[PDB]
């Protein structure tokens, strides 16, 4: 496992995430990395039995590093109703984080 | 010794080189664009779609030389020119 | 002879190419895609049955 | 801003 | 009647490979794909069950 | 920290940038480092 | 003695030639794809758990529409599905069957098959190739129109290149046969090949190479249909 | 000498090209395309499935070239074009 | 030997040559430029209209190098060079 | 001139000219995915055990090929077509 | 056996050879130079004006050692070297 | 003609193609490999100790293709088939 | 027949055969020596200056060994070694 | 006519294929393993040493198979297999 | 005929190989290498000199395969092994 941190904190098994480059997907003995996420990044956290976390990111920069996942900006705390330049960016950022895409 | 025997020998050996020559050509460019292709996809999944359009643009270049070797291979092997 | 030159066979194999895609068009993929659409309105359904009674038991307290 | 390397 | 005895040998060892490493994933996907539309089936069952107790109990309330 | 590994990689050219501060298995980062230089010093 | 070609019950009719091993094989193939489809139309169950011919049946269809999804809209060309999915299980079940312990010895050394592969035989391939040819030409017709469609085609999506274009046009029905063509002509001498050695050395090279054609078999039905489908997207739009 | 002879060692030489360079574009752009798919997959690994689709769509498009040259080979050694 | 026949079949092998090169050359340049083209578009969607200027460039030069050789070809199959 | 001696040899050489080709093919294509798969190993090491997936199935798409001109060219030179 | 017609069909195959070479590199070459200016130009619009210098001078150093090839061949060709 | 010199020199030519494609294919897979290693571990200095197991299984499946040749070429000039 | 007419062929076709080889590294490698500027002055700008020393650098090695082939090349047809 | 003519003909021409596949081989390994170590290099000055180590793998299986080949060309050359 | 006339044209032709071999080697391997140099000259301004001492090795083994061919290739025309 490896300990991600948004800043959410704690243990995963894999990280996948949307960056400029492309959709990176990060497993516990990736190697470092700086990145920055889109604009409308989403970031899913599959931890060892429990259900996926899917945080909405805005402005976000992920950092893997030999220990821990840290992701420099979820689901339940946001409503379908309002998420449907920068504004359009957040709005697809939690249409992606609830799944209507 | 019969001339026609010479010149379809000669024929022979220059449609598999034409043949040859364009399979690498083929071959190679094709895979180099799938290369393309497929990263662009593992990168961008959404960009599948707008992907398709330049690919086959690229594919359709590398399959005419192609084709278009095969084209004079016929005509080296089923109509020589030259031959009596 | 050579090999590489077509002949009636290929008439014959298309018909029953034909017959083949005649059979699939009209005993496969029209039932194939009847269910597809049922499965997928079932689903649509219980969620919309779980929908519905969560604002019912709500609503009845409310009520 | 800090940079991990030694003056020029 | 040679290369028959040869080829009929290789075919057993193809049905062997199959069987031993081919057959059991597939039948795992087969089973995991039943399971879902059966769980499925199951889901959409209680759940017109529950929309039915729910308008019973804000009927009753 | 991000911002120093950056620095250390990318060339110290940003017009922004124009203080700088030096003191004695590498970092991968993902689009080119001036980019993300860029797109972080602010 | 390899005896490349020679197609065993060949007959003649109406001034024709006729390969009557291939029209064999093909009927066979068209019998069994048509037994799974009426064992298919026979235990349909929308409300209990599918068979495995309806599982495998409707992994094809959504495969196929999936692919049409992404290339062309299902509303715009809701026929391409059974085209896709009829060719995709042709082509499969014509190669696997040949896995089938059908080889034998015609007491001259050299080596015959019972069934053979149809698609090693120019005929079939071809039927198939500009069957999907005049398809999607036809289906450009209706779409673009009988004058648009040709104007279309031979512009491409840069006007100036419309000579490469046509060889282009060209190359499409050409390429979805011979391609096929070789994938299975190959096996077809291969195994004949593997068939000089004695038994007790025949029997490991055949069966790798026929583990290995399985596969082959699988990826060109699969690459015919995904073909066939992209040519359809490509000769229906705007 | 024989015609036929010459005319065959001809034709063996011309598919023996054919052959080199069908094996020649087949590996490399099977190289190539292997190369996007695992680099696609090591990137992000639950974009596998989604990689499967365009990599069969680029290998195809290579080992066509391959195979189209086997069919011609064939044709170079078991029919002869221009075989007196 | 009747001398055209060696002429014929020398020339008939040097415009085999002369095509499987320019195939090769044709096929690989075309699928390197379509790489470099596919990836733009897939890094930078709204780029499309701006990169097939230098993209064609790039083809009509490998193109050229390809179309010419065809013309020699011809050259050395149709109108042989010293066909005495 | 023995005419089984023309075709041998060049049977012998068209042999020669498909495991040439089949060589450099398998080589290179073994090469590149094996720089994919290193690469990916390299970058995450976790992920080795399901890149062996696609690595393989690259490797059997080319060493399939390499083993194909293997078939033919043994055909080539111990069941020669067109012999006398 | 005239010498002439051995020494034209030794020519033939030496400019075929010639300009064979000549066009894989051309085609290669300005393929890999289009890649590194389609790319340039993708990465940032802007850089196209400048870009066009090297691009030029790349392709000259291409180009060039194709065109010198090419009048080779005429000599090999034309005016064949100890044509006697 | 002796039969077995025509024979002989075919078989050393073939030989030769096949030590020339074997090397062509090792050489550049080789080099291929050994580059993604290099720079693997360039970017980690403690991935090599897993690198290794990946770049031999590359190492192992081009140099076998190379040495597969080196057999032949020995069957091809020690045992030459078809001699007589 | 003369000697001199198959010495001559053979000088003909070795010359053919190293301005083949000498095209083909001459044309790649300056594709890619041209691809790298190209890369580093779109990148860094201010880099043009400092970019050209390692650029002449390759290329003048590069082309170095292709006019090493030419003038071997001139000495295979103008003054053929062996000669007689 | 000698057939021991013939046969070293066949033997030079073996013995010319293997050196300039070994050749290919060689130079275009080694190119592509300092390719990686220099672009290492760069990237990490410290690294240089340890660098070495693979590399030096690399290289010594890029040169091993050319050297091997060139081992072989000497017994085509020097002591022809099949010469009376 | 004169046998030595035989052995002198296959020496040739071996000589063109090799030749031709060595320089597709020298000049591929010396502009992988050179677009090594420049890109880490472009990335690394400071490091114009350290990059040096890796590709001057890197350029040596290049250079070491073409020139060892040249030397085989004066011994294949200069002094040919076999003339008799």
């Amino acid at each position: 496992d490896l300990n991600v941190e948004i800043v959410w904190s704690g243990p995963a098994t894999f990280v996948f995430t949307r960056t400029t480059a492309g959709e990176i997907g990060i497993l516990p003995r990736h190697i470092p990395l700086v990145a920055q996420l889109v604009d409308d990044a989403m970031v899913r956290v599959e931890r060892e039995g429990e259900d996926d976390l899917r945080i909405a990111v805005d402005g976000g920069f992920l950092s893997v590093t030999e220990e821990t996942v840290r992701i420099l900006v979820f689901e339940s705390e946001i409503d379908a109703d309002a998420a449907k330049e920068r504004t359009a960016a957040w709005g697809r950022a939690r249409l992606r984080a609830l799944g209507q895409i | 010794l019969d001339p026609n025997a010479i010149i379809t020998a000669g024929a022979l050996i220059g449609g598999g080189l034409i043949m040859g020559g364009g399979a690498i050509g083929a071959g190679i460019g094709d895979g180099i664009a799938g290369n393309a292709l497929i990263s662009g996809i593992a990168r961008q999944p959404e960009a599948q779609g707008r992907l398709f359009t330049p690919f086959f643009i690229t594919v359709g270049l590398v399959e005419a030389a192609y084709f278009i070797n095969l084209a004079f291979m016929a005509l080296f092997v089923f109509a020589t020119p030259g031959l009596q | 002879s050579n090999f590489l030159i077509p002949n009636g066979t290929f008439f014959a194999v298309l018909i029953i190419f034909l017959i083949v895609l005649g059979v699939i068009s009209k005993w496969v993929v029209p039932p194939i895609s009847k269910v597809l659409a049922e499965r997928e309105a079932m689903l649509a359904k219980t969620a919309a049955d779980n929908r519905k009674s969560a604002e019912q038991v709500a609503a009845a307290q409310a009520d | 801003v800090k940079v991990r390397k030694p003056a020029p | 009647m040679s290369i028959f005895i040869g080829q009929l040998i290789g075919f057993a060892v193809i049905a062997f490979i199959i069987v031993k490493w081919v057959v059991p994933p597939v039948r795992t996907l087969m089973r995991n794909q039943q399971e879902a539309v059966r769980a499925a089936l199951a889901e959409s069952a209680e759940a017109a069950k529950k929309l039915a107790d729910a308008d019973a109990m804000h009927a009753k309330a | 920290n991000m911002l120093t590994e950056l620095a250390g990689a990318s060339a110290l050219d940003h017009p922004l940038l124009v203080e700088v501060e030096y003191v004695g298995t590498l970092y991968s980062f993902e689009p080119d480092p001036e980019t993300l230089f860029d797109a972080l010093l602010p | 003695a390899i005896h490349v070609g020679h197609h065993t019950l060949v007959f003649e009719l109406f001034g024709m030639t006729f390969n009557g091993d291939t029209i064999l094989a093909t009927a066979v193939t068209a019998v069994i794809v048509i037994a799974l489809a009426f064992y298919l139309r026979a235990k349909v169950t929308s409300t209990g758990v599918p068979s495995g011919v309806q599982l495998f049946w409707e992994a094809l269809t959504i495969q196929m529409r999936q692919q049409i999804e992404g290339s062309i809209g299902m509303k715009i060309a809701p026929f391409v599905l059974p085209l896709s999915v009829t060719i995709f299980v042709f082509i499969l079940i014509s190669n696997w069957l040949a896995v089938l312990p059908l080889q034998y010895g015609g007491a001259d050394g050299a080596a015959a098959e019972l069934y053979k592969a149809p698609a090693s035989d120019i005929n079939f391939v071809l039927a198939l190739a500009l069957f999907v040819f005049v398809c999607y030409h036809a289906a450009g017709i209706w779409r673009r129109g009988i004058v648009g469609h040709p104007i279309k085609v031979v512009k491409g999506h840069v006007a100036f290149l419309a000579p490469i274009n046509i060889v282009e046009e060209l190359a499409k029905p050409i390429s979805l046969a011979l391609r096929l063509f070789g994938n299975i002509f190959a096996g077809g001498i291969l195994v004949a090949l593997i068939a000089m050695f004695p038994w007790y050395i025949q029997w490991f090279p055949n069966a790798v190479w026929k583990t290995f054609d399985l596969f082959v078999g699988l990826i060109q039905a699969f690459i015919f249909s995904l073909l066939t489908i992209l040519y359809f997207s490509q000769s229906m739009e705007l």
